[PDB]
């Protein structure tokens, strides 16, 4: 919900979400819903933002409407930040509970430390049912099941309370006297003196007293229950298995890529090198969360977001099959109205008009291949 | 009579306003105002923006220029009574401008906080801050220059000559809303984060620091109170 | 002027209630500016809460406003709450927030956004003051007291929530699993300026060593803002702006 | 020159310090982009440059070849990834009026001391 | 390298996307000679006035 | 008779000077100035840049020795008139004082811009810095200090004491020499790039913020000039 | 490995091994693009003579 405010540039080459699948549309209070996908980042990442060595697997959406139940890169759990490399593609599962009712736009984010968020692909989840069904046990190594909803809540309100408490019979106790002027002329008018008396020193040397020797016993009762601690646990991870891609077969070279200023469309030359085996066939483009399809190739089935998905947006002017060792110059349209509205066309407002995307390649046996493009885009006015 | 019940209403305009204020966030902050680039944030929020700046630039010029206009000619020929009536008249001013300094620069502050924690930033303009920059804040300056310019007019203490605790009181708080600018610009351009005490928020507190001169402002306020009315009793 | 003595008498008590009101409402707003937007982000999350970044800052930028208030209060009425006051203040704010807007409007849970206790250190503060009227041996012993009994004034609230759990196959505290699950879009984990280790870590030293840190810094801030209080304290008129 | 005559009329206007220093400072720093714009508008004209986009102030800086001045050292805008909407410039200039104000407070009581009058009687 | 000729023969012309060429050499110096020299006579208008 | 055309000479003597300067960087700044190992650099940079020291040392020495030697022992003897003909001439120093300042602090020191920024940084001694550093900083921190000996042992109002503000003048600009050592060091050891407002730099600006103190300086001649010869006419 | 355990006054000792740098270094020690081989002990009670 954040995105369509970044840059157009700065959205289109940083990170391309991939491969996207979410578990369910609907669910109930509890429920699990998993989100999974691929993203790949990209090898000309923008000098503006800090490289990727340090960056968390987040999820976009307002609030803890769903719980962040588990994360994976790879297959392992990444509850803390990970190091990324530049170039490597990597598969991503996030596991979310739902907490609250209502329609939630929820997103695959991606934070990098030094550069601000990487909002991927946002998909409207629906939850019903209450709130206060809503659970959230854990299982300590001391063998209690507690409830992370209000667990402890009892004690931080008793606490504060007390201690506010304490605080309040300070001010009380020197507030049942006169306060400011009268104090404020004796003060003045002659040394005071006469304010400040026993027992209100006496009173002063039992609240210092009490106070330390409160906190003290506090402190001890707490470390009697509850006498295995840790440290919060944190440092980013290294070591992220990134996907062992094959190579493609497919390659691309971007001559010229213009949009017009203003409209809907995006319009490249590509020249297609088909090598391996089979005849390809220009299926996709996506450029940033938006997916242009010549619906002629291939249709989308994971129930991808409607408005990031352009069905026909995909207009190839030779989407013949091209067969193995053949080399073609194309020009291809990416036309729809996300390319509008989710400000894709702002990019004339970037101070770097530089485009990069993924180009999905079918053959006929249905197999498919993944190839980067990138190159300047120039706008056109006449 | 002495104190009114002006200090009911100076409580209770604030308290009610604002807690409609908290309502309508409550109801239009997602669903409405979590996408600035979608056609209903324009209706509940840029309308918001535009309605209270208007407004708060309508009601500041005719305060403002109401109490100078009624400033009191003949501060010479005033008796301590009604001298003491219009120090409790400040005094209450003065309760104002506290009040509103909590709701402006703690409140909404703070929860501007929790909701640029929670969200993408995603404006310059979020449901936040136009009820934070631009209605709190606003709010809280007209109140206190209010509150300064009836002291100078209708109290002889802090008239013949600017109170220079007062002032600082007046104007530090003031410049908070000017530092937004640095907000913005150290959101976008610094701080790729939400790091909530990060340098570029320093502006915010330098300038409310200021607000420490209201100990100043209170003694003179208390001397001006025990000028011919100052007893007897106290001292006695 | 006043018709008598008990006339006199009561409108000192009232302008005593509405001036303090006055103090304690610009306090609040002011020191919680200041300390939200200097302690705060420790202060929002328990899984913040550690024990060398949060130990060490929290104290040394909050006992900025204590110092300056207690230079004026103590100075010109002998009251000696100028720092229970601002703590009790800052607490307020920070609740009210924490429960109608960080549990409010969001639905974060109190027990993951509840705020640090400060008034064991506002209570040493105020004490030191009043006994011992001097200024220097209040910014050198009770900033000192300030700063040390911070993290163990927090303990019973917090260690609860240090209780080991196996999660998922990674060691995690309860509050780690907190920032986990109740997802901070906007705050990532890396922002997280906690306790992360070093080759010169010696042994079981970093909660001590921030809080003796923390007490050091306290001393040099309180006797900072005492003199900025002191100059919020003037009272001088200017002829022309 | 335009924040200059700004700065000068709002201190003579309403003689006061603090208002020229919030006001006058605040118009200063907001002026500056609009009062050059329209002397360096003419060059940011886009231009297809040998596939790439540039501006006319671009071309200008690749051609006329600065040997102690690459490119790198440029301070400009590069775009962030919080760097919403079309705001860089009216950011810049409400931060630069801010910083303004309080440099203006800063540097009139700079000149004050260095309008001192004193003598020595040693140095 | 030598370079022989005149620098009054050097060109530089360039061609923008809004259909117009241009020289690089002079382009713009015109509109910014005048914009400076109206402005600073403003300020010198301002000063003289008053002095 | 009163100012004279010594004021004619005090700008053109600069100008003349300063011009030719111009005019031979502009003839040996490429072409014996590019490499500084090169042999005519040594017989059209290094040479100007002995004889500049040599001739800037001699000319400092023998003015300021001469003005210190004629100074006025019996200044309580000056009538009205002679102090407005030594005011008028004091004020034709600080005319070509602001030249020189100007000569130096302005022309050569952008110049020295444009040098470092089109060129490789060869040495610490290139034809630019040889006339900014070594020439145009000498010569106004030559002609500053022979005015403020002038005024102190020609005007009595600046003897009996030693002006703040006309020492500030007087000696900040000067600091701005010895502050070549941390331009140096600041582009061979800091910043190996050609930023004009790197840190490195700041030294210049520090210390070019004192030759502010001609305003304290100026009005303290404005006194000077009216001692006696006052009026009458002003404020009459 | 070490070549000798108890030596005389002016004697080399030499040590030898390998070492590996672990692939999870942690974040909070930087990456050891500037490292210096060195020798743990109390002064020199031993002078390095060499260091491969
Ligand atoms: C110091 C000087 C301060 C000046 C600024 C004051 C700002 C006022 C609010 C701006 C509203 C806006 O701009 O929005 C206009 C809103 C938009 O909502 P709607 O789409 O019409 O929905 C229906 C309206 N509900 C959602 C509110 C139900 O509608 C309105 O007309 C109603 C605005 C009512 C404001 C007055 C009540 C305040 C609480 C009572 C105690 C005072
Ligand atoms: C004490 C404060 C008083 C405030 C008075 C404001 C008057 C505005 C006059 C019109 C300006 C305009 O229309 O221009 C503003 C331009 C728009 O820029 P653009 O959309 O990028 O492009 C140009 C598009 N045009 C050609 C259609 C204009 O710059 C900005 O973005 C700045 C807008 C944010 C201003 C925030 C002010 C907050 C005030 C809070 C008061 C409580
Ligand atoms: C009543 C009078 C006698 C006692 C006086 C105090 C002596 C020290 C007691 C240590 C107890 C303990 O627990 O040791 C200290 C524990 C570690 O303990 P460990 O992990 O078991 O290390 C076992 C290995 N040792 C034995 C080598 C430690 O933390 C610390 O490193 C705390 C370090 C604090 C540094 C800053 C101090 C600043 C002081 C300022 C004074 C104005
Ligand atoms: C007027 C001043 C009053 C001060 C009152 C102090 C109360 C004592 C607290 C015991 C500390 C403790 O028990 O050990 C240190 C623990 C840190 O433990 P941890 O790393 O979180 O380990 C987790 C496991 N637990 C739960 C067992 C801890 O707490 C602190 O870091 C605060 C250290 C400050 C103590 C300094 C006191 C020295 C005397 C002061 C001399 C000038
Ligand atoms: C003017 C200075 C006066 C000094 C007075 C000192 C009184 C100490 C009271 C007992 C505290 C205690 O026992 O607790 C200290 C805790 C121990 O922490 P722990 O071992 O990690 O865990 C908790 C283990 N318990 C539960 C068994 C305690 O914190 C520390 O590590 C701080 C210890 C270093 C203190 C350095 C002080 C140097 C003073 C120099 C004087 C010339
Ligand atoms: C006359 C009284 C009513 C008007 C009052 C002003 C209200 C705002 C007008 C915005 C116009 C505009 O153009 O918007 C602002 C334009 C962006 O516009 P966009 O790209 O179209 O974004 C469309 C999406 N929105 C609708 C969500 C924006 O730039 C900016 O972000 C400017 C940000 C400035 C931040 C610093 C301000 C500090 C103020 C200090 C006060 C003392
Ligand atoms: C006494 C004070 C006088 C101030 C006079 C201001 C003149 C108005 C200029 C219009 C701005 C504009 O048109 O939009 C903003 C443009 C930026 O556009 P860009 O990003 O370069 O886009 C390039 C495409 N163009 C050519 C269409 C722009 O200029 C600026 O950033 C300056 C913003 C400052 C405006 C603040 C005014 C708000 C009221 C002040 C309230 C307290
Ligand atoms: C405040 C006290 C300041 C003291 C320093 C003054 C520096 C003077 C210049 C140093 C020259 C140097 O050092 O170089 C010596 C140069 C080297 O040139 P050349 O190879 O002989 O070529 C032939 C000479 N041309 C290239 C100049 C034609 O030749 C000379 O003999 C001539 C130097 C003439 C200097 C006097 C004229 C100045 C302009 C007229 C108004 C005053
Ligand atoms: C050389 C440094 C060593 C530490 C001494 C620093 C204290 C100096 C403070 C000071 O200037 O004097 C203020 C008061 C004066 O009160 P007196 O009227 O002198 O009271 C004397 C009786 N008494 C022992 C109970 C205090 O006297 C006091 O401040 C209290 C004196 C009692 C010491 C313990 C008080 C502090 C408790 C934490
Ligand atoms: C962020 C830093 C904190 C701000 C605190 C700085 C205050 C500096 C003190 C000051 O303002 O001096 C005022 C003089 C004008 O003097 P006058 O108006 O002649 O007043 C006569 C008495 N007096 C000279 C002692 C003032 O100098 C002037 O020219 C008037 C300027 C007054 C501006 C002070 C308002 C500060 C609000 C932010
Ligand atoms: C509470 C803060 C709100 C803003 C007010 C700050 C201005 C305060 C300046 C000040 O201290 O007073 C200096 C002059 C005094 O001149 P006066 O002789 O009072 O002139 C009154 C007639 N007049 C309305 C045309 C000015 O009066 C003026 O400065 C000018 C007053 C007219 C306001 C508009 C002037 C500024 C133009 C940009
Ligand atoms: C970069 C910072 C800007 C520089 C501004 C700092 C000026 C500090 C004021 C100052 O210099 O005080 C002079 C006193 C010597 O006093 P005396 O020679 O006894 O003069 C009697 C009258 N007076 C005490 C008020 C000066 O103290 C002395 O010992 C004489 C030293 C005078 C040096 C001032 C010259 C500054 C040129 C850079
Ligand atoms: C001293 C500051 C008090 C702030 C209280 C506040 O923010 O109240 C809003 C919150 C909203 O939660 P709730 O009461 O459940 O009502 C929800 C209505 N909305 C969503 C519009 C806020 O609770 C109340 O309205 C209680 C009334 C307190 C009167 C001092
Ligand atoms: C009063 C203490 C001020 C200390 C300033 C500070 O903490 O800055 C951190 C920042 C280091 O940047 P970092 O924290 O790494 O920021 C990471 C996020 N990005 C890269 C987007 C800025 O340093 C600077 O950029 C210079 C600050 C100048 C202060 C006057
Ligand atoms: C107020 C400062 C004036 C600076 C003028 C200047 O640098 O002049 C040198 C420049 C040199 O260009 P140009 O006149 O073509 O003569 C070239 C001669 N060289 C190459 C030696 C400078 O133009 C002139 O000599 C014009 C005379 C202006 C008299 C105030
Ligand atoms: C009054 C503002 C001063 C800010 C200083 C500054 O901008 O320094 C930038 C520089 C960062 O170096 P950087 O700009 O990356 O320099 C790149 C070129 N090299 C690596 C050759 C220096 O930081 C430092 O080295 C410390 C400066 C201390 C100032 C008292
Ligand atoms: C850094 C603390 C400086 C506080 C300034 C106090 C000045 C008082 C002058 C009366
Ligand atoms: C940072 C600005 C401080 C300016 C110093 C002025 C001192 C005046 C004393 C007479
Ligand atoms: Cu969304
Ligand atoms: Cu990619
Ligand atoms: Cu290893």
């Amino acid at each position: 919900h954040g995105e369509k405010s970044q840059a157009a540039f700065m959205r289109m080459r940083t990170i391309h979400w991939y491969d996207l699948s979410w578990s369910k549309e609907k669910v109930k209070i509890n429920e699990t819903v998993e989100i999974k996908g691929k993203f790949h980042v990209f090898e000309g990442w923008p000098e503006t933002v800090d490289e990727p060595d340090v960056a968390f697997l987040n999820v976009g959406m307002p609030g803890p409407v769903f719980i962040r139940k588990e994360s994976y890169i790879g297959g392992q759990l990444v509850p803390r930040s990970v190091r990324l490399e530049i170039g490597k593609t990597y598969d991503f599962r996030v596991v979310l509970k739902a907490r609250r009712p209502g329609d939630w736009h929820v997103h695959t984010m991606m934070n990098v430390q030094g550069g601000g968020p990487i909002i991927g692909p946002g998909k409207w989840i629906t939850v019903e049912g209450s709130m206060s069904e809503f659970r959230n046990p854990v299982t300590t190594l001391t063998g209690q099941t507690v409830d992370l909803e209000n667990y402890n809540e009892g004690n931080t309100y008793f606490w504060h309370a007390f201690w506010f408490a304490i605080g309040v019979a300070w001010i009380g106790y020197w507030s049942r006297r006169p306060i400011f002027i009268p104090r404020l002329l004796m003060v003045d008018a002659g040394r005071a003196d006469e304010l400040v008396s026993a027992t209100d020193r006496k009173v002063a040397m039992g609240f210092l007293a009490a106070t330390i020797l409160i906190v003290v016993m506090a402190m001890s009762s707490a470390n009697s229950k509850y006498p295995i601690t840790i440290p919060l646990q944190a440092g980013t991870m290294r070591g992220m298995k990134p996907l062992e891609l094959p190579a493609p077969t497919v390659s691309v070279k971007v001559e010229d890529a213009t949009y017009r200023v203003p409209g809907r469309a995006m319009r490249m030359k590509l020249t297609i090198t088909n090598h391996g085996n089979s005849p390809i066939r220009l299926g996709e483009f996506y450029t940033a969360s938006v997916r242009f399809l010549d619906s002629d190739v291939y249709k989308d089935t994971t129930g991808y977001p409607e408005d990031l998905l352009a069905e026909d947006g995909l207009s190839v002017s030779d989407n013949s099959p091209l067969a193995p060792g053949e080399t073609r110059t194309v020009d291809v349209t990416a036309s729809d109205a996300a390319w509008e509205v989710y400000r894709l066309s702002d990019i004339i407002y970037d101070p770097d008009s530089r485009f990069a995307g993924l180009l999905f390649f079918f053959d006929a046996t249905g197999n498919r291949q993944v190839v980067q493009i990138d190159a300047p885009l120039i706008p056109s006015f006449m | 009579l002495l104190d009114k019940k002006w200090l009911t209403f100076a409580l209770a305009i604030y308290t009610v306003f604002y807690l409609w204020v908290r309502w309508y966030e409550g109801v239009y902050g997602w669903s409405a105002g979590l996408d600035s680039f979608a056609p209903e944030f324009e209706t509940y929020w840029m309308n918001f923006l535009y309605t209270e700046i208007v407004l708060e630039i309508v009601t500041a010029s005719i305060l403002w220029g109401y109490l100078w206009k009624t400033r009191d000619r003949n501060l010479a020929a005033l008796t301590p009574r009604e001298e003491l009536r219009r120090n409790f008249t400040h005094l209450v001013w003065l309760v104002a401008y506290a009040w509103a300094i909590y709701w402006g620069a703690s409140y909404f502050t703070e929860q501007d906080g929790t909701w640029h924690q929670t969200i993408v930033r995603d404006t310059d303009f979020t449901p936040s801050h136009i009820i934070e920059f631009y209605l709190s804040y606003p709010i809280y300056i007209i109140t206190g220059f209010a509150a300064f310019i009836y002291a100078k007019t209708r109290l002889p203490f802090f008239a013949k000559g600017i109170s220079l605790p007062y002032l600082v009181l007046v104007v530090g708080p003031f410049m908070i809303l000017p530092n937004v600018g640095l907000n913005e610009w150290g959101h976008t351009f610094w701080f790729m984060e939400e790091l909530f005490v990060a340098p570029l928020h320093y502006g915010f507190v330098i300038f409310g620091w200021l607000a420490l001169a209201v100990m100043g402002t209170l003694t003179q306020t208390f001397y001006s109170f025990a000028q011919g009315g100052l007893g007897q009793s106290l001292c006695e | 002027a006043v018709r008598s003595h008990a006339e006199a008498v009561q409108v000192s008590r009232t302008i005593d209630w509405m001036a303090l009101f006055v103090v304690f409402f610009v306090i609040v707003g002011s020191y919680h500016i200041h300390a939200m937007l200097t302690m705060g982000d420790w202060d929002f999350w328990s899984d913040w809460k550690d024990r060398r970044l949060w130990v060490t800052v929290t104290p040394i930028v909050l006992v900025t406003f204590p110092a300056a208030v207690q230079s004026y209060l103590w100075e010109r009425y002998r009251l000696p709450w100028g720092a229970t006051v601002c703590v009790l203040g800052l607490l307020l704010g920070e609740w009210i927030n924490r429960y109608f807007n960080f549990w409010g409007w969001t639905y974060f849970p109190i027990n993951f956004v509840f705020p640090a206790s400060l008034v064991p250190g506002a209570i040493i503060l105020d004490t030191v003051l009043m006994l011992s009227g001097s200024y220097l041996f209040t910014a050198i012993v009770g900033a000192m007291g300030w700063g040390l009994i911070f993290y163990p004034g927090n303990w019973p609230i917090i260690a609860p929530l240090h209780v080991p759990v196996e999660y998922n196959g990674m060691l995690m505290s309860i509050a780690d699993i907190q920032g986990y699950n109740y997802v901070r879009t906007g705050t990532p984990e890396y922002i997280r300026m906690v306790e992360k280790g070093t080759l010169r870590t010696f042994g079981k030293d970093v909660a001590p060593v921030s809080a003796f840190f923390s007490a050091f810094m306290s001393i040099l801030i309180y006797f900072m803002w005492h003199f900025i209080g002191r100059w919020f304290s003037n009272e001088r008129f200017l002829q022309s702006t």
